[PDB]
RNA sequence: GCUCCACACAGAUGGAUACGAAUAAGGCGUCCUUGUGGCGUCGCUGAACCAUAGCAGGCUAGCUGCUGGCGAAUUGCAAUGCGUGGGGAUAA
RNA sequence: AGAACUGGCGAUGCGGGAUGAACCGAACGUAGAGUUAAGGUGCCGGAAUACACGCUCAUCAGA
């Protein structure tokens, strides 16, 4: 399970260099320490920075505004492979960025055998009009009044042996 | 005359109450509020206690009851609708939540209580077998 | 929870039937299986068919005759496929394997009593909807077993003999419904539901 | 007038043991209708009595018992680890074993 | 299930009671003045002397783990 | 095998508690227009059903269906409580 | 192929890898109880026919 964490880093000021510029970006992580880790990384790729020179000024966490309300996210992806590097745009209907970023994690890994050293999460954003919506497997359930049945039900016998012949109606 | 039956099935629909097998809610009423995708669904419940959240269809079962409610509809929304159409009494009035309530009932009688049971179940048997063999 | 527990092979997968029958006897519990010819696999049959003939070809060099002997018959197709979990050599198994029984169909004296079913082996509650899957049957049919036709028809004499009797049964258990929906209501009645009964 | 049963029935399965390496000590003990370590938690400290006939008549009676405990549960189905004073004889793999309701914590 | 109890004058015996050093007529004596005054309360309730009559078992389908005495 | 003599003595603990077929479908009940018919109703586990009270289960009186009349101890605060070795007769 | 460097076996059992000189864990007085490693929990086999998201039909899949 993840959460969302606002780190900010400044490359420990200098002599005659009072206050530098402050790299603010979102992380997606497990725990405090991973969030970290992971900053750092990130900082190596954009320019040119060690863990040591730097440091942490604020580490926050960033709950979700409304997890009672269904969204649409659409989250642009940088991932290494086999071959050289990829960008990618997927969209999830979710509740929650944080849940959202989840089952982006497991499909990624499920089509694409991706962990997570592999993945760059570039940016997370809601679309707020439908229309944008580009991906076909979303805009699916957006019809009106949907309605259908989950036929075939695996019912899960705690015992072993079961008396009746199971008949899977829903 | 053309026969064509039947296939009736539970469908999953905006406004379907629905009773939760497995979670900290257990045995207790929600509402499908959206569906998510094929295998999500948020609900909610208001009078049950239930609280808002995302929930994969393979912790809950599905009810034959169903009630008119907008898509995406918010708890005090769901709590209106809930009280207009009164899912409680028709959830009640069913063999059902009898059953349920049933097996709860067995569950927390007193050994003495039990006693009664047994000795009302040799007085009820012997004016069924009266009423046979006539 | 009963000395003996015939169980119907009739839409069961062999492997997990038979491993769930496995430990059943290895804990001491008796066991009958029955309709085994209609037992079920997966996948299509020219599958069984080959995952099979392999089986067959095996034999011995020298002496074929002291090799795999190649059972035909379904009850034994399917007994096969469970002494192979039951060290069925070392005393605790033939202690087992003592313990079992599978019948082609379901012969006396069990016909005239109760049966049950594996709810964690069953075609419809594992296979995948529409998805190719044998049926021992014909699997043994086509090599060798001579009597998938006898169980056949003697069987669906054993199917009427019944039938009928359910009638009488359901006929009967018609009444009681009765006797005790009118019977019901009244007072002993009423406490009773009360308490729950 | 039938039951005179103040015991749950359950079933000795084997010894707790390795691949290659069992302990005779410790005992494991299938308890019918038991799904759950939660459900066993109940049985922990009961008296268990591994009943059985035997040729010679000992003290005017040709049935002899060996007496135990429950210790604790065996993984998430309900099995639990049981130690008697003398060990069960390994035949016994698979032999009903009556579970008692003393010492009571209801 | 709970009987009233505060009739009976039970203070008499104590340990010292049960010593042994063919049933002694003071035991029996003691046995018919407490049950008489517990008799009395029995019979209030319905089927409870019929209850403590019967002998308790386990019967098949009874998980003392779910049982509620 | 029959007869005559002599001897020997792998895990029960309330009940295996009988439709078949289908599972994108089925039971059960009812009306009959006798049907791939209509109406009603059930499932979401056997957590049920049937059995179940009495010295390990007695002795007696009436109207465990209902009402009775007696006995239980001292077991002391747990230790489950059908072959041989010879005869005779007759089948092989 | 050769050179240098640090370990492993050599003088070393034990748990695991179906089985094993080179792998994984772990350096051993005799026991009792508890907790784990590596490796596993359909059955043989002690331990979830666990929960959740997806993907895969193979005419000798795959592990």
């Amino acid at each position: 399970h993840f959460k969302e964490y606002q780190v900010i880093g400044r490359r420990l000021p200098t002599e005659s260099v009072p206050e530098p510029k402050l790299f603010r970006m979102r992380i997606f992580a497990s725990n405090e320490v991973i969030a970290k880790s992971r900053y750092w990384y990130f900082l190596q790729k954009l320019h040119k920075v060690k863990k040591a020179s730097g440091e942490i000024v604020s580490i926050n966490q960033i709950n979700e505004a409304h997890p009672t309300k269904v969204k649409n996210f659409g989250v642009w992806v940088r991932y290494d492979s086999r071959s050289g590097t990829h960008n990618m745009y997927k969209e999830i209907r979710d509740v929650s960025r944080v849940a959202a970023v989840e089952t982006l994690y497991q499909d990624m890994a499920a089509r694409h055998r991706a962990r997570f050293r592999s993945i760059h999460i570039l940016k997370v954003a809601e679309i707020e009009k439908t229309a944008d919506v580009k991906r076909q497997y979303v805009k699916q359930f957006l019809t009106k009044d949907l309605k259908f049945p989950l036929p075939h039900r695996v019912q899960k016998s705690t015992k072993t042996f079961s008396y009746k012949r199971p008949s899977t109606f829903y | 005359d053309s026969i064509v039956k039947a296939s009736n099935w539970r469908l999953v629909e905006v406004g379907r109450v629905v009773l939760i097998k497995k979670g900290q809610s257990a045995g207790k009423l929600a509402a499908i509020v959206e569906i998510i995708d094929q295998k999500k669904v948020l609900i909610d419940g208001p009078k049950a206690g239930v609280p808002r959240q995302a929930i994969n269809l393979g912790q809950v079962v599905l009810t034959p009851l169903t009630f008119a409610l907008p898509r995406g509809a918010r708890t005090a929304t769901v709590s209106k609708k809930w009280a207009a159409a009164a899912v409680c009494e028709k959830w009640a009035a069913s063999s059902w939540a009898k059953k349920i309530a049933q097996r709860e009932r067995r569950a927390a009688l007193t050994d003495f209580e039990r006693f009664q049971v047994m000795v009302l179940r040799k007085q009820k048997r012997y004016t069924v077998k009266k009423a046979l063999a006539k | 929870v009963e000395p003996v527990v015939v169980i119907d092979g009739k839409g069961h997968l062999v492997g997990r039937l038979a491993s769930v029958v496995a430990k059943q006897l290895l804990n001491g519990q008796k066991i009958v299986v029955v309709r085994a010819e209609e037992l079920n696999i997966s996948g299509e049959f020219f599958r069984n068919k080959l995952k099979y003939h392999d089986f067959l070809r095996k034999a011995t060099a020298f002496n074929k005759t002291r090799g795999p002997f190649h059972f035909r018959a379904p009850s034994r197709i399917f007994y096969k496929a469970l002494r192979g979990m039951v060290s069925h050599k070392t005393a605790r198994g033939k202690a087992a394997l003592e313990r079992l029984k599978v019948f082609e169909g379901i012969p006396p004296p069990y016909d005239k009593k109760k049966r049950v079913v594996v709810p964690q082996a069953l075609r419809v509650l594992r296979l995948k909807p529409g998805r190719k899957y044998t049926t021992l049957g014909k699997l043994s049919t086509s090599v060798g077993w001579k009597y998938e036709d006898v169980v056949a028809k003697l069987e669906a004499k054993r199917k009427v003999s019944s039938a009928e009797y359910y009638a009488k049964k359901r006929a009967f258990t018609k009444k009681v419904a009765s006797a005790n929906a009118t019977a019901a209501e009244s007072d002993v009645a009423k406490q009773l539901a009360a308490l729950g009964y | 007038a039938e039951s005179h049963r103040l015991y749950v029935k359950g079933k000795h399965l084997s010894y707790q043991r390795s691949k290659r390496v069992n302990n005779p000590n410790v005992s494991l003990i299938k308890i019918e209708g038991v799904a759950t370590p939660q459900d066993a938690q109940f049985y922990l400290g009961k008296r268990i009595a591994y009943v059985y006939r035997a040729s010679k008549e000992v003290r005017g009676s040709k049935i002899r018992v060996m007496w135990g405990k429950v210790t604790r549960t065996h993984g998430n189905s309900g099995v639990v680890r049981a130690t008697f004073r003398n060990n069960l004889p390994a035949k016994t793999f698979g032999a009903s074993v009556r579970i008692f309701l003393y010492p009571s914590n209801i | 299930t709970k009987v009233s109890v505060e009739g009976v004058n039970v203070e008499k015996f104590n340990v010292e009671y049960f010593a042994k050093e063919e049933i002694k007529a003071e035991r029996v004596e003691d046995q018919k003045v407490v049950d008489k005054a517990l008799i009395a309360e029995i019979k209030k309730t319905p089927l409870l002397k019929q209850y403590l009559s019967a002998s308790f078992s386990l019967k098949n389908g009874d998980k003392p783990h779910m049982l509620k005495f």
